[PDB]
């Protein structure tokens, strides 16, 4: 390597996680309830409809 | 009578669907809930 302070690439990495993870809670968030809107964070068409 | 009855009825085939239902949503969060439990736990390899 070239740089002994700072590691980006684990930066990156980190970044990519978390917009996984996001999708990951509204997946078991749905799983568990019953209804797909459950609260919109989403479009409040569907759940105001 | 029967209207005493219609008015406070069991029904039976309309409750039935809502505790099957019931049932499974309660055996899909315990199975859901297993699965996301496991979240945590691949910090266990990341310390050494």
């Amino acid at each position: 390597a070239q740089v002994i302070n700072t590691n980006s690439l684990s930066l990156i990495t980190q970044n990519n996680i978390n917009k996984n993870q996001s999708a990951l809670s509204s997946s078991i968030e749905r799983l568990s309830s019953g209804l797909r809107i459950n609260s919109a964070k989403d479009d409040a068409a569907g759940q105001a409809i | 009578s029967e209207a005493q009855s219609r008015i406070q009825d069991a029904d039976y085939a309309t409750e039935v669907s809502n505790m099957s239902k019931a049932q499974i949503i309660q055996q899909a969060g315990n199975s859901v809930l297993a699965k996301a439990n496991q979240v945590p736990q691949q910090v266990l390899s990341l310390l050494q």
